[PDB]
């Protein structure tokens, strides 16, 4: 009853395709290197004394 | 922006013509003569009354 007059038919599809790029034509994202560098200091402190 | 390695050959030559004398003979129908009935092409010559 549920499958009476029921037909299945193929319509479409897709492909998982990708290029080797032996010669390269694409770039994609880039990467950069930067250095942010800070200096640190050594104080002095008030002295101690003995008599 | 395609990277490939190429090997190139550079030809150089030319033909010249000096003697203004030349002959051509043309042959046709060679296969038929061996293939077909070949025999004396008897040119029956008019010494039976027709002339």
């Amino acid at each position: 009853a549920a499958l009476s007059g029921l037909t299945v038919t193929g319509v479409g599809y897709s492909l998982e395709a990708r290029l080797t790029n032996i010669n390269q034509l694409e770039m994609g994202l880039l990467i950069d290197s930067d250095v942010q560098k800070q200096g640190f200091m050594i104080p002095t402190l008030p002295p101690l004394v003995i008599v | 922006q395609r990277i490939g390695r190429e090997i190139r050959l550079t030809p150089r030559y030319r033909y010249f013509n000096f003697l203004p004398i030349m002959l051509v003979i043309n042959v046709i129908n060679l296969e038929e003569a061996i293939a077909q009935r070949t025999a004396l092409d008897v040119n029956e010559t008019q010494v039976t009354p027709a002339s």
